């Protein structure tokens, strides 16, 4: 039954996998109570991708919840769909991990990963045939990070066959807790690219300017951005959670949108950010505008290896190809051309609360290397002065795992750089 | 332009006309194959384990 | 905003066409091998007729017709006229034809073999010294008209646009091309009469400028020495030579319910005897142009082969 | 009389087979509970019909299918269609997880281990066969079930009836359909492994049937409902004489015998007409010479292509309905003088003709309407050869740069199967050109 397990971690991965249960569970019609009161059975058809049956046959969602100091999930718990969960899958400890990628990979995470692990177990083994995992975090603090990617290699130990998925949210200075921010991100990076088979790139930076310079908030929340990143995260699942002429699983996803086992990191896309619905035309051009993606990285300075595209509501399947195919044959020095029908096409007809038409993006650009050297430019105006690194010194690293960390996603980019000019 | 062969039945007919005249792998080979492949696969999660170790 | 690719890039006249195609603003180049094109000018050798017409949303064309070289090669030219119904064994506008190779015909080549001096290429009065090239084998012709003063020989090139609609479109303007030197019997120059070898040895263009004379002068020509015209006697017997060309290969060239479509410029060649009889030399189907012309020409293609299937934002007569 | 027993694997070949059965079941009057009123010979028989279904004492009639895709959803809806009276519950066989669109994962590393099940319950068929030609083999080029664990099955069969007949229907990748990006390279990978096993394999290009359904029976965004039903026509047209009294294609062995003298050369192109809309309100019947002129449009090919640049090596007709031969030969004067008909050298200029009384059979609330005549052409032309290199392009542009291949190679399979099949299809590009072709 092409089961998901989810997993939440940290401040951010928590915040934004609630708000992530939230919209879902809306569409799929179930109420903060995990009782259904839907309309369709569409809603119900691959509702177990995400959500374990009931005694009283009521849905709780297959999450579970991490962090190593427990306030975010005492709001979590708080919240408006806070009990759903099962509570048992809440897992933490009460230090926390100080923004420090260090804590959460090997001293402070080590010692709670195993609880973490036994209630992975208990997911999984109660499912008719997992697909894989979803890990939501972000990668400039401490737990989702250093914790994040160490529960992704200990996941990856016990199902070395299984999909591994993340949605990564990435630090900027612009919208940014600590300066040690770049550390984590680029030891962050590289597990990332080793272990995971699909990582969504979420930006801060980008989710702050399409907050300011389009949604026109003047000073927005972090409830502003991850209301863009709800909306994203609903639309590329879309296809998982819903009945259509294709079957989409993980896999399949990997298979079609990873031409090259490293470059698996993607840039979504999604339109629109009002009681006018957008037609078609706008759609298309809205998604593939730099303005609708939510990565800061601008595909006009790169190429598409593979895209991925959802349109919602009821509409015309003939103008959305014509659509489609027309912003391709407008723009083809943005697509690769040695691999032939890299941009796929599908129609779900529920659209999301609010919106009678919405369009979201996956794209596999070359342009994601200007987030990477973006990190690293300020990584090494830290490190080449070894400023800050005390900090993970104290819980038993060296220098040369950071020398490492850095070669390995400067060769990323060098990697990006070798298929954007071929 | 000539008709040849014709037959006739009840749920129909057949007939040639011409307008022109003219001028295994083993069993065991595929066991080999298939565990050959085996072997790669399971080399390939040996080393991963490894890596992990 | 339309798309097109180049795949012949040193083809003089479509180079033109290219250029002429962005200064529209409406045309956008791609590279040789982005499938996603409306327009591909394609190459002359084993052009892949096979991947066009497989482009989800797109209206694709060429500018060559697959099975032209039918008329293009002198061994298929040949073959096609003797073979085809529609031309009879001998239609009186085409020389006296035989294949041989290094079909073939040699010995019905013989019986008709006892005015005995030929032309095997792809001239000689005797077999031997041709036969011993070891192509085509024609009647020379031996009694042709002469350009005066000068004794001059002479062959006319005539450009033929053919469309996706298999419209025949032939080109106000020809070209005389003159070798503008004595004419001699059997002292081998002026028999060649173009520029494939007097380019190299052969007083280049004298009589005449480049060795090239146009319409209205020969015309003029034609009136003051002959008291006729260029239409009367020579221009009929060329637009029907044409005219049963490409209406022979019709129904195994046209594109008009396949996947692409097509369209292709032709440059007839034609020889007049002295009885103001025309006779076709060949079919070349990818022609240069001539250097005053490679304009209105290229342009008409561009009016009538293209934009009438990519509408944007006469030259010819139609046969 | 002589049993074919049919196997249709993965989404296409189950969802065709399908469509298939449910027109097989129409024309021989045969109800959803298995029950045919006009079977006289309650429990047993051997009319030809007979070659398609079995039979037990309770008068149920049986297909002589097999359906396996290596996940259960597709053959689910099967499990508890309309149809769910006509199949013998191990007849339908499912696995847990699917190729994911993985050529390697459906030979290799899943195939195995469903290999000897579905073998097994296919010898439980051909038990019940008294003198069994052969098999039907119904699946895409594109998927990885259809690719990989096809490949790996008829491997098998050679082996254990090395002395049956094997013939393919094949679905040939299209974009404006396609469901992956690496189908150009498990098609390779399957012709390449299925070649010397497979004695005639009738292709369908997608992008032409969708083109058919849009152009004829006005259908902005045909389903696989649509296409399926239309290519099930042409699957009733081609198997029809196995299933009826006839003396035209009356075994798989006849199919080779006309239209395959090379063994690898063994693709005939199919042609059908007409094709008509059921909400054509007003529709003008068409005639003999109409229908056999449109064998010879690309518009009504099963695969796009130029057959008028390409020879012929054999030519079948297959009408269904109000025909007489004289019609008949009337419409091939008439065709010979207008087009370009080439045969090669070494082959006559001819046709096998062959005519059934029964009209056209149609889904009640389908989208074709109700014909007086049809027919089908098999050719097999050199032109096909196109689609090969259209294909094998679209595999050289990625593997050029080796995209995807790492999915492969992943699963078991080593970098050299890729450049080994991609060299056995230059190979099959070159016979073509000799074949059809002069220097
Ligand atoms: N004509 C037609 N084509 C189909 C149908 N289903 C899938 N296809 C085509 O088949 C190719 C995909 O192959 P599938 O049959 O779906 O794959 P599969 O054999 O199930 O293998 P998996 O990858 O394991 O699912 C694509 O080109 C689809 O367009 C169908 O019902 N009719
Ligand atoms: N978009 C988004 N980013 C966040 C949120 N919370 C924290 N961040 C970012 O995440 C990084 C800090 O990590 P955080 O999750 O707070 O630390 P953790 O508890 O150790 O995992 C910084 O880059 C913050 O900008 C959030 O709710 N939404
Ligand atoms: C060529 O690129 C492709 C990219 C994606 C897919 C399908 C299939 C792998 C699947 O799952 N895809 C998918 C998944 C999607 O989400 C899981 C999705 O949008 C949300 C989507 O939009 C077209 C496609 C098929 C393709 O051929
Ligand atoms: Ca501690
Ligand atoms: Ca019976
Ligand atoms: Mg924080
Ligand atoms: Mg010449």
């Amino acid at each position: 039954m092409r089961e998901i397990v989810h997993i939440q971690a940290g401040q951010c991965g928590n915040q934004i996998g609630a708000k992530f249960w939230e919209v879902i569970s809306d569409e799929h019609g179930i109420d903060p109570t995990g009782s259904y009161h839907g309309d369709s059975d569409l809603q119900l058809e691959r509702i177990n991708v995400y959500y374990n049956e009931a005694t009283g046959n009521k849905y709780v969602p297959r999450a579970i919840l991490v962090d190593l100091e427990p306030g975010t999930m005492d709001s979590v718990r708080s919240g408006p769909f806070g009990q759903i969960f099962r509570p048992d899958n809440f897992v933490f400890g009460q230090s926390g991990a100080g923004n420090n990628w260090a804590k959460g990979h090997y001293t402070e995470g080590a010692e709670l990963v195993d609880s973490v692990l036994d209630v992975v177990r208990k997911e999984s083994e109660s499912c008719d045939c997992l697909q894989g995992f979803q890990l939501t975090h972000s990668l400039g603090g401490g737990t989702g990070s250093g914790m994040g990617t160490l529960l992704i290699s200990k996941i990856r130990e016990e199902y070395p066959d299984r999909i591994m998925n993340t949605f990564s949210v990435m630090p900027s200075p612009k919208v940014s807790d600590t300066v040690v921010e770049p550390y984590n991100a680029t030891l962050s990076v590289h597990q990332l690219v080793e272990n995971t088979d699909e990582t969504y790139c979420i930006d801060n930076e980008a989710l702050y300017d399409i907050c300011f310079r389009t949604l026109k908030l003047t000073t927005p929340t972090y409830g502003d951005l991850n209301h863009l990143v709800s909306a994203t995260m609903s639309g590329v699942t879309t296809c998982l959670r819903f009945p259509g002429q294709l079957n989409a699983d993980l896999r399949k996803l990997a298979v079609n949108m990873v031409p090259f086992p490293r470059l698996h990191f993607f840039m979504p896309g999604f339109a629109p950010l009002q009681y006018r619905a957008l037609t078609v035309p706008e759609l298309t051009q809205q998604m593939f505008d730099s303005k609708n993606m939510m990565a800061a990285c601008d595909p006009r300075h790169g190429r598409y290896l593979t895209v991925a595209a959802i349109f919602r509501g009821r509409m015309s399947m003939k103008e959305v190809d014509e659509q489609m195919l027309n912003v391709q044959n407008k723009n083809s020095s943005y697509f690769v051309e040695w691999i032939p029908n890299n941009v796929k096409t599908a129609v779900c007809d529920i659209p999301p609360r609010g919106l009678k038409m919405s369009a979201t993006f996956i794209g596999n650009s070359t342009a994601i290397q200007e987030l990477f050297k973006r990190i690293s430019e300020q990584f090494t105006a830290m490190f080449r002065r070894k400023a800050f690194l005390h900090w993970y010194t104290g819980e038993g690293m060296d220098e040369m795992e950071f020398t490492e960390a850095e070669s390995n996603m400067n060769d990323l980019v060098s990697e990006y750089q070798q298929y954007q000019d071929a | 332009m000539e008709v040849i062969e014709l037959n006739k039945c009840t749920s129909g007919q057949s007939f040639e006309v011409i307008l022109k005249p003219p001028s295994d792998p083993s069993l065991e080979e595929i066991q080999k194959k298939l565990e050959a492949a085996e072997e790669r696969r399971k080399y390939q999660e040996a080393e991963l384990l490894k890596h992990l170790a | 905003m339309y798309t097109f690719v180049v795949r012949d890039e040193n083809s003089s006249v479509y180079a033109e066409v290219s250029r002429l195609l962005l200064a529209t603003g409406q045309w956008k180049r791609l590279r040789k091998d982005n499938p996603r094109f409306n327009l591909m000018l394609g190459e002359r050798n084993r052009l892949p007729f096979g991947r066009l017409g497989h482009e989800p949303g797109l209206v694709q064309l060429v500018n060559y017709y697959r099975g032209a070289d039918k008329l293009c090669r002198k061994a298929s030219l040949v073959k096609l006229i003797k073979t085809s119904p529609e031309l009879s064994e001998s239609c009186t506008w085409f020389p006296e034809s035989y294949v041989i190779y290094p079909t073939d015909e040699r010995e019905v080549f013989l019986a008709a073999y006892n005015g005995n001096v030929w032309i095997a290429k792809s001239i000689s009065s005797e077999a031997s010294e041709l036969l011993d090239f070891i192509h085509v084998i024609q009647k020379y012709l031996e009694k042709p008209l002469l350009l005066e003063p000068g004794h001059r020989k002479f062959d006319i090139r005539s450009w033929v646009l053919v469309d996706h609609l298999y419209n025949i479109y032939l080109y106000r303007e020809g070209v005389l091309r003159t070798s503008s030197e004595p004419y001699n019997s059997a002292d081998k120059t002026c028999h060649l009469t173009n520029h494939c070898i007097q380019k190299e040895y052969s007083n280049y263009g004298r009589y005449e400028e480049g060795n090239e004379m146009f319409f209205e002068e020969f015309n003029q020509y034609l009136m003051d020495a002959l008291n006729t015209t260029l239409e009367n006697s020579i221009l009929l017997q060329i637009k029907h030579i044409i005219r049963s060309c490409l209406m022979c290969i019709e129904p195994a060239i046209s594109t008009k319910h396949l996947h692409y479509q097509s369209f292709q410029l032709f440059g007839f060649d034609f020889m007049v005897d002295e009885e103001l009889k025309v006779w076709l030399i060949e079919v070349n189907g990818a022609p240069a142009c001539a250097q005053k012309l490679y304009a209105e020409l290229c342009q008409g293609i561009v009016d009538v082969a293209i934009s009438s299937v990519f509408p944007l934002a006469s030259i010819f007569i139609k046969l | 009389m002589r049993e074919c027993i049919s196997i249709h694997v993965g989404q296409a070949g189950v969802q065709i087979g399908n469509a298939c059965w449910e027109l097989y079941c129409l024309e021989h009057g045969i109800q959803p509970d298995g029950q045919m009123p006009s079977d006289k010979t309650i429990g047993g028989g051997d009319d030809s019909f007979n070659t398609f279904f079995s039979e037990t004492g309770a008068g149920k009639h049986v297909p002589r299918a097999v359906f396996v895709d290596l996940e259960p959803t597709v053959i689910d809806e099967v499990r508890t269609g309309t149809y769910r009276q006509l199949f013998h519950p191990e007849q339908l066989i499912t696995g847990k997880e699917d190729a994911a669109n993985n050529y390697a994962r459906g030979h290799y590393t899943i195939g195995k281990e469903i290999i000897d099940l579905v073998l097994d319950r296919i010898r439980k068929l051909a038990d019940q066969c008294t003198g069994l030609q052969g098999f039907l083999v119904f699946h895409s080029f594109g998927g990885g079930t259809g690719s990989g664990f096809t490949s790996l099955l008829m491997e098998r069969l050679s082996v254990d009836y090395g002395k049956k007949s094997k013939l393919e229907f094949s679905i040939y990748p299209a974009p404006q359909v396609s469901t992956a990006v690496v189908e150009p390279y498990n098609s390779i990978l399957t012709t390449h492994t299925t070649l010397e096993h497979s004695d005639c394999a009738f292709m369908v290009d997608n992008e032409a049937i969708y083109d058919i359904c849009r152009r004829n029976l006005d259908i902005e965004r045909p389903t696989y409902t649509n296409l399926n039903r239309l290519i099930s026509q042409i699957v009733s047209s081609i198997t029809a004489s196995l299933r009826f009294d006839g003396a035209l294609n009356v075994d798989l062995t006849e199919f080779q015998t006309n239209l395959v003298p090379y063994p690898r050369i063994h693709f005939p192109l199919a042609t059908y007409a007409p094709v008509i809309s059921a909400e054509k309100a007003y529709h003008e019947q068409l005639s003999v010479a109409e229908i056999t002129n449109a064998c010879f449009e690309p518009a009504n090919q099963m695969v796009k292509c130029d057959p008028r640049h390409g020879k012929y090596m054999a030519c079948c007709l297959l009408y269904r309905g109000d025909v007489v031969p004289k019609d008949v030969n009337a419409a091939i004067a008439t065709i010979k003088t207008k087009r370009s008909i080439q045969f090669v050298d070494w082959c006559p200029t001819g046709f096998k003709v062959g005519i059934n009384y029964q009209p056209p059979t149609v889904v009640p609330g389908g989208d074709l309407a109700k014909v007086q005549r049809a027919v089908c052409m098999l050719s097999n032309t050199t032109a096909i050869a196109e689609a090969w290199a259209r294909l094998d392009h679209k595999f050289d542009l990625m593997y050029a740069k080796r995209a995807f291949v790492h999915w492969y190679v992943g699963e078991g399979m080593e970098e050299g199967e890729f450049s080994e099949a991609r060299e056995d299809m230059a190979a099959l590009e070159k016979d073509y050109e000799e074949v059809g072709v002069d220097s």
